[PDB]
DNA sequence: TCGGATGTATATATCTGACACGTGCCTGGAGACTAGGGAGTAATCCCCTTGGCGGTTAAAACGCGGGGGACAGCGCGTACGTGCGTTTAAGCGGTGCTAGAGCTGTCTACGACCAATTGAGCGGCCTCGGCACCGGGATTCTCGA
DNA sequence: TCGAGAATCCCGGTGCCGAGGCCGCTCAATTGGTCGTAGACAGCTCTAGCACCGCTTAAACGCACGTACGCGCTGTCCCCCGCGTTTTAACCGCCAAGGGGATTACTCCCTAGTCTCCAGGCACGTGTCAGATATATACATCCGA
């Protein structure tokens, strides 16, 4: 039932923009706006120039295009998929023991974009103390992500919609880095062809250090048992 | 006094590569219109290369020209790099290309 | 005291390009460009005169020089431009 | 514990670094050990010279663009071998081929 | 040793200048020895220019005229 | 029923042509490609007997030139035959085209 | 149309001096267009110099000076 | 008497018409005096050096007269003369017998 | 007609003293005439340069003798040095 | 609620920066005048270039069998990509000393220049020998048994 | 593991045309002397090159991990090579017209050299807006008590 996401619209805080603990964040080190060689311009009807099948070498070297500044393309692109929001129908659904997992609407195709993971920023100095008080407070769960060697991104009191998917050996979606006017930022792509009422999930691949080994429960025979 | 580059209707000097020609030892003999020929040509070529650095500096909103501007004015036209082929500029890098076989 | 093109080329570039500016590099970097192809070009009228038993050289041996040296579509140009001068010059 | 899902696949990175390095102009070798090398392969010349550094920026001017320039054409080669990887011997071809040996 | 001096990531940067993807591990000691070549070539003339000018500093106009003796014509120096 | 095994017969012609120095373009033909070509420059014109074969050695060499380096791309190539997409590397590295 | 006039036969033998074992068949009209582009800019030099000599008949050194020009610097003729 | 530079100097080349293409190549004003013993010393010890090999590549080739053959010969055997005559075309000199490894059998 | 110089008999000269019982024919003089004349042409141009570029006016035996040692290659240059220094000698004394 | 410490940043007033403008000047460019030698022009001669025609045959053109190499696909496994912590030396300032580059004077020797001379080298005409050509026999490589 | 069959070299006879030697003839190399200035040498100045040292921090190195492509192997099919037959225009020999390249003599006018006059570009001080920087206080923005 899609009543789950009203529900967890008041668990949470949900947001839309990013918003950091500090302005200088550990960001693309090389700030230029390498731009785009597509000189097509559909301004008429709807901009085919920055499409898959393609030779847009901002797509092909996971840039994102700027409006206001990459000149000889146009105003608007469909690389542009983080800006403009352009997300997938979602409904987070129960499941037998992980939780609430998301499972997939509609048939999306692979490679395509389904939703950005977002959240805070949190420094590794203040992402011990979120560690120890995480730890003492009993949380059932873990929603943190890797973004730099020293930095990490939070989302257990504000996060978004891709915070709750699950984990499992075979996966059907991948995570990406972007560069969108110097910020990275996470997504969410498609391995295969996902049908109709499939739960989305991907590998974690995390290293766990604490005091608790927690167990899985995709029951595919690819597994191991553990969670790293 | 009227200079002779002004009566050739020229901005580049005369007697300047007159006297050139005279130091040089190209010949024993150096007619009257040779430098006012040679100084209309070396005009026309500095006002080519001007023009198209101009449009390059243009082409990055820039208000200098600068030893990229003439790199890229330099290679991107096919009748100047058929001249200045086995001439290197300095500060001046190369054109961006990437071949068709290394993009995945 | 110390010769170069460094005022030419700001006159030349005030007539192409009016709100523009050029830096010092540059400035040395068509220096060099100016003397090369004077060089070029003196050498290659040398040689046309030496060849024709001639000892003097003159604007057809500058423009045979240039008709050698550059190529197609801007040889016949500079020929233009050069006539158009030497017309005027000795009008 | 922290997940760890990403980690870039082998070409992104170096295409973004040819982006950048055909878009940047600047000194690619160090300055001092390319002064080290120059003043050493010259002590064989001559003994007790002395240099300029303008002198000396020209030399590293030069070896910038024979170096690109040889690097190009041995990348034609490569493509032409059927190949990404550069191997020695498309050095060799390139080298033989333009001229030098 | 100041051959050495040219690094590994210096090598492979000047490969990302020219436009290569992928890089052997047998190229750095091949392009050492085309730099060691080409360095020796153009500083034996420059030196036989600075013997000739009877000074003992090797200036910038010695290194114009010796690549201009090798077929490459430099712009900036002179 | 004799026949030869293809290879030895083309080995044989390069033993035989790389041991005789003659000329291989022959003589009327090439000359009249050259007043051909030359029409579009000048009309009328006039050629003497040597510079016509100044033409055809300096021809004759830089065949051969390019040739020898179309046959080192083919074997480096890994292949025998050569096209001529060799024909093109070895003008393009050298700086033609 | 006299470029049909260099046979099949003759490219041949130019490729068996040159070292060939295999020829395919798509190299005549590329070895004739490349002829084709180096005697046009060949005859284009000496029709230059001819024309500069106030003459009609091109002799033997221009062709030779129009060789030098290209870096060829044939011996045996003048 | 009268003797001559070329006898004086020891050398075969002449001294006087070279001296005569200084003074008249429109190379510098003025000409000094040892520099064309100096360079007819170098032309003749390369004319020298060439026709040793061109000798022994006739004397090796069982001929006695010299012919452009034994010249290509002669010139592209050696290092130094083909690195100093590296884009010379010798006319009726013809190319070095060069087969590849990779071709035959 | 008009007299046509040429360097056939030096070179002539030159390979009957190399050479006790050696021919010639008229194509290799004709190849032999033209290797001395660029040869010529290329020392002379060299030492054109080097007293130009250091503003001098007299083509002495030392722009020659660094026009040798910039032009020939390695050993070549050596003993071309070494016959022409003991040339100047012998004509000096 | 009360007391205390803090990022942002424009109001006011200042510190580089590499290029863009008022003057001093002195050294190189411009205006007549003269002489002479390189260059333009007409006539002539011949010799090399172009054109046509007939005979012979080496070489170009055209089919045809086949077999060997170019090309497409699959699998192995290693070696070259990305990342992280550690180490190392490249920039970047400040000071000091000096070999050697750059600029002036003196004048000695070295090369330009002209007249007379004559031995040296370019051109015409034999001439005999070395290489071009052809016939016969022995030697060496090829390929299906 | 080898005999028919096709190239290929050795040797001998014929022959023919071109490198070499000889001789006559202009002409530029040689010798002598005079004279103008190019640079060899000594001296003075002063300026970038070399050496050293402290601080900072960005680049290189070693190692772990992995996965994507270079290369070996197999099939297949197609197109280029060897060989035989047919055609065709290239090579040679020969003759004939003629047109422009080289030469010679005559005439002219273009430019190097000289002297005098003068003004234009090279240094040498001032002035920019872009890019920042030393007090400081409203506007919130948290951290104890
Ligand atoms: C979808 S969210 C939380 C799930 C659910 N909404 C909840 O409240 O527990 C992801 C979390 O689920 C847990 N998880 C991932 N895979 C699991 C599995 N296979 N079985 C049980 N829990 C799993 C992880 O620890 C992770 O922190
Ligand atoms: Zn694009
Ligand atoms: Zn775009
Ligand atoms: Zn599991």
């Amino acid at each position: 039932e899609p009543d789950l996401t009203e529900e967890a619209l008041t668990k949470f805080e949900n947001l839309d923009d990013c918003i950091y603990a500090n302005k200088r964040i550990g960001t693309f080190k090389n700030n230029d706006f390498m731009e785009c060689d597509c000189y097509e311009e559909f301004s008429d009807g709807v901009n085919h120039a920055c499409d898959e099948d393609s030779d847009c070498i901002n797509r092909l070297t996971l840039i994102e295009c700027v409006n206001d500044l990459c000149s000889s393309c146009g105003n608007d692109c469909q690389n542009q998929r983080f800006q403009k929001k352009q997300y997938a129908p979602i409904a987070i659904f129960k499941t037998k023991h992980k939780g609430y997992g998301v499972r997939a609407e509609q048939d999306i195709e692979a490679n395509q974009f389904i939703y950005e993971y977002k959240g805070e920023v949190i420094e590794e100095m203040e992402f011990r103390d979120r560690l120890i008080d995480y730890d003492q407070r009993h949380f059932k769960h873990f929603y943190f992500m890797m973004l730099q060697n020293g930095e990490f991104i939070d989302a257990t009191i504000k996060g978004s919609l891709a915070r709750f998917c699950n984990h499992s050996c075979s996966p059907n979606a991948y995570v990406n880095k972007w560069v969108v006017k110097d910020k990275l930022r996470m997504g969410i792509f498609a391995q295969r062809k996902i049908l109709k009422g499939e739960e989305i999930t991907f590998d974690y691949n995390v290293d766990r250090y604490g005091a608790q080994a927690q167990k899985c429960y995709c029951e595919e025979p690819n597994c191991i048992g553990f969670l790293g | 006094a009227k200079t002779r580059s002004s009566r050739a209707g020229l901005q580049f000097p005369v007697g300047r590569v007159h006297r050139l020609l005279r130091k040089g030892n190209y010949a024993e003999r150096v007619g009257a219109g040779a430098p006012v020929y040679l100084a209309a040509v070396l005009e026309y070529l500095t006002a080519e290369i001007l023009e198209l650095a101009g449009n390059a500096a243009r082409d990055n909103k820039k208000t200098r020209i600068i030893p990229r501007h003439l790199q890229l004015a330099v290679r991107n036209d096919e009748e100047l790099n058929k001249l200045l082929g086995r001439v290197t500029i300095a500060q001046g890098g190369v054109l961006p290309n990437i071949q068709s076989v290394l993009l995945p | 005291r110390k010769e170069s093109y460094a005022i030419y080329v700001y006159k030349v570039l005030k007539q192409v390009h009016p709100d523009t500016g050029i830096s010092s590099k540059a400035m040395s970097i068509m220096n060099s460009f100016v003397n090369d192809v004077f060089e070029r070009i003196a050498g290659e009228a040398s040689r046309l005169a030496h060849y024709n038993k001639r000892s003097t050289i003159t604007s057809r041996e500058i423009q045979t020089a240039v008709r050698l040296l550059l190529p197609g579509e801007l040889a016949k140009h500079a020929v233009s431009e050069g006539t158009k001068a030497v017309t005027k010059y000795t009008s | 514990g922290v997940m760890k899902p990403h980690r870039y696949r082998p070409g992104t990175v170096a295409l973004r670094e040819i982006r950048r390095y055909q878009k940047s102009t600047e000194l690619l070798i160090r300055k001092l050990p390319f002064q080290r090398l120059v003043r050493e392969i010259a002590q064989d010349f001559k003994t007790d010279l002395r240099f300029q550094s303008s002198a000396v920026m020209a030399l590293q001017e030069a070896s910038e663009a024979y170096l690109v320039a040889l690097f190009e054409d041995t990348n034609l080669c490569a493509i032409h071998a059927k190949r990404v990887t550069i191997m020695p011997k498309d050095i060799q071809l390139a080298r033989r081929i333009r001229g030098e040996r | 040793d100041n051959i050495q001096g040219i690094t590994k990531p210096a090598i492979r940067r000047l490969a990302r200048r020219g436009g290569v993807k992928r890089i052997s591990g047998l190229i750095y000691e091949e392009t050492r020895g085309v730099l060691k070549v080409f360095l020796e070539n153009v500083i034996r003339d420059a030196v036989t220019y600075t013997e000739h000018a009877k000074r003992k500093t090797v200036t910038a106009m010695d290194v114009v005229y010796a690549l201009k003796r090798q077929g490459r014509t430099l712009y900036g120096f002179g």
